């Protein structure tokens, strides 16, 4: 998702659905890569 | 509030140049104020922000590693330090106030504030 | 220096009157037969409880400071006994290096052995008997002052000849409270 | 209070802590300022990545919806304990009665039972008297030691 080659318009947004895994979030709000990385009503340290 | 800029005018490219701005009035200690700025035909932009307490800073990225913002709560007083100045730094520069603590620094860079200085034009040749 | 302290720094727990019978009490009490700091000035901890105890002749101690930096900025429990009055504030005090502004509270009131027992708000239990260093022996602390100040004190200094400090700790007592209510014996459980 | 603590434009005069390690105790009051760190990078009071101020303050504007509206708070807690009591209700007192099977009431303390001149050596500082069972034997009338 994050390393794709190409995204959708805003108004045909994308959807892909994640089941049946292991989310390793540490990898993503640990990195530096990102400038938004905003959660509601939730805590990204939280989700593990 | 009322807030007072000074230290605006012409300049080579390659110097630096520092703007004043003094605050009265509610100084919050929590709160922050931010430089921005509007070049003719463009729209106003932010630069860069520091809190009060602390003195944490947040910068644009047009400016980061060029300008340096500092204050002196002594004297009420916030500093932009302009350096290495740029033709694409031309622009009339404000210093405006927020009055709304924000737990998140990047929010002032959206954030909409409450009072706005004069403007100081800064002209680089 | 350390001194045995043998059965001292036992305090009626509550304000309940009981005869002929062994209560037993949680509570920061001085531990049976511990080490008590002896001083014959020097700025102490505090760390929950502190029992103070002096033999004097002349009555050269004659106050307690409490609190955490014990200068101006914070907070700070002044207790102050002259002789005629006692002067109790808590005031943020400047106070001096080797002593002998919004005050929130203030109240106004060897043969000599004098016991106290300072805990937390703020409770002070005291005792005084004539004897014959810290006495073997036992006798209870009637409170004397009970100050609803909520002054958060981790540290204090005393105000002037020796004193003994020793240090409360949540223990288990049973207590014998006797046919008119003085408690004449305890247990350490 | 929406007329009174709130404005055109947004009242942030009112704070709330948003960050803090760990959950407070009962009446717990934390007031400082220290930079929380969210990942494993320290602050040292420096606000950025990972880097942010525990506070931030309310948006009370009259526009807002209720559940946004400012409300002003008093929580009154009540001091049930073993000491004498002084705050106590405006119900009148009247006068006292010996040697009779009464519903007596002292300082809260209800109960009912016959009320004799005692000869308990009561402490200056004692307040009422227990007996074995922990019930209460014996009292202090609050108007007269
Ligand atoms: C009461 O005051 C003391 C002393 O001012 C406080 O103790 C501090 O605690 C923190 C966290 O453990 C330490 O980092 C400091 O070093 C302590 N102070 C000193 C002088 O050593 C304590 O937090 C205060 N408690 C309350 C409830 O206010
Ligand atoms: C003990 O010290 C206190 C305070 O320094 C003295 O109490 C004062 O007494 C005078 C006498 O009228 C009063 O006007 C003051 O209001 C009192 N102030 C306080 C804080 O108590 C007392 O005189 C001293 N006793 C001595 C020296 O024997
Ligand atoms: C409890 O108190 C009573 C009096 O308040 C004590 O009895 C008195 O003891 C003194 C001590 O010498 C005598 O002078 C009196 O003559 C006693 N009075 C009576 C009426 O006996 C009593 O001893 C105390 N309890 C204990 C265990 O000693
Ligand atoms: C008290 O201190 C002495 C000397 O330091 C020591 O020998 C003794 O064991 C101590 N007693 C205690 C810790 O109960
Ligand atoms: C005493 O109270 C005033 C009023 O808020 C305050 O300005 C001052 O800081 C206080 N004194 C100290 C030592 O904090
Ligand atoms: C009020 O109570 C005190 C208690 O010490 C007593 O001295 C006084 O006589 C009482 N006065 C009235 C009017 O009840």
């Amino acid at each position: 998702v994050f390393n794709a080659t190409r995204f959708a318009s805003v108004y045909a947004w994308n959807r892909k659905r994640i089941s049946n895994c292991v989310a390793d979030y540490s990898v993503l709000y640990n990195s530096a890569s990102f400038s938004t990385f905003k959660c509601y009503g939730v805590s990204p340290t939280k989700l593990n | 509030v009322q807030l007072v800029e000074s230290g605006g005018g012409l300049m080579q490219a390659g110097g630096s140049l520092r703007l004043s701005c003094a605050v009265s009035g509610r100084t919050f200690s929590t709160a922050a104020m931010g430089w921005f700025r509007q070049a003719p035909g463009k729209e106003r932009e932010f630069v860069a922000a520091i809190r009060w307490s602390g003195g944490s800073a947040y910068y644009a990225d047009s400016v980061k590693g060029r300008f340096t913002i500092s204050r002196d709560k002594a004297k009420n007083t916030v500093y932009l330090q302009m350096n290495s100045l740029k033709y694409e730094d031309t622009a009339v520069y404000y210093c405006a106030s927020y009055q709304a603590t924000r737990s998140l620094l990047s929010d002032y860079a959206t954030w909409p504030y409450d009072y706005w200085g004069q403007g100081t034009q800064v002209t680089v040749s | 220096a350390y001194t045995n302290s043998f059965t001292r720094g036992v305090y009626y727990p509550d304000k309940v009157f009981r005869s002929s019978v062994l209560h037993s009490t949680q509570d920061l009490f001085l531990p049976f037969f511990s080490n008590v700091t002896w001083f014959h000035n020097p700025v102490l901890p505090f760390n929950d409880g502190v029992y103070f105890a002096s033999t004097e002749k002349s009555n050269i101690i004659r106050g307690w400071i409490f609190g955490t930096t014990l200068d101006s900025k914070t907070q700070s429990l002044l207790i102050v006994n002259n002789a005629t009055n006692v002067v109790i504030k808590v005031c943020e005090f400047q106070f001096c290096n080797d002593p002998f502004n919004n005050c929130t509270f203030e109240y106004v009131s060897f043969k000599n052995l004098r016991e106290f027992v300072f805990k937390n708000y703020f409770k002070i239990y005291s005792k005084h008997t004539p004897i014959n260093d810290l006495p073997q022996g036992f006798s209870a602390l009637e409170p004397l002052v009970d100050l609803p100040i909520g002054i958060n004190i981790t540290r204090f200094q005393t105000l002037l000849a020796a004193y003994y400090v020793g240090y409360l700790q949540p223990r288990t007592f049973l207590l014998k409270y006797n046919e008119n209510g003085t408690i004449t014996d305890a247990v350490d459980c | 209070s929406n007329n009174l603590d709130s404005k055109v434009g947004g009242n942030y005069n009112y704070l709330y802590r948003l960050f803090r390690k760990s959950n407070l105790k009962p009446f717990e009051r934390d007031i400082s300022t220290e930079i929380y760190q969210a990942g494993s990078t320290p602050c040292n009071g420096v606000e950025g990545f990972n880097c942010y101020f525990p506070l931030q303050s309310y948006g009370f504007q009259p526009t807002n919806g209720v559940g946004y509206q400012p409300y002003r708070v008093v929580v009154l807690s009540f001091e049930l304990l073993h000491a004498p009591a002084t705050v106590c209700g405006p119900k009148k007192s009247t006068n006292l009665v010996k040697n009779k099977c009464v519903n007596f009431n002292f300082n809260g303390l209800t109960g009912t039972g016959v009320l004799t001149e005692s000869n308990k050596k009561f402490l200056p500082f004692q307040q009422f008297g227990r007996d074995i069972a922990d019930t209460t034997d014996a009292v202090r009338d609050p108007q007269t030691l």
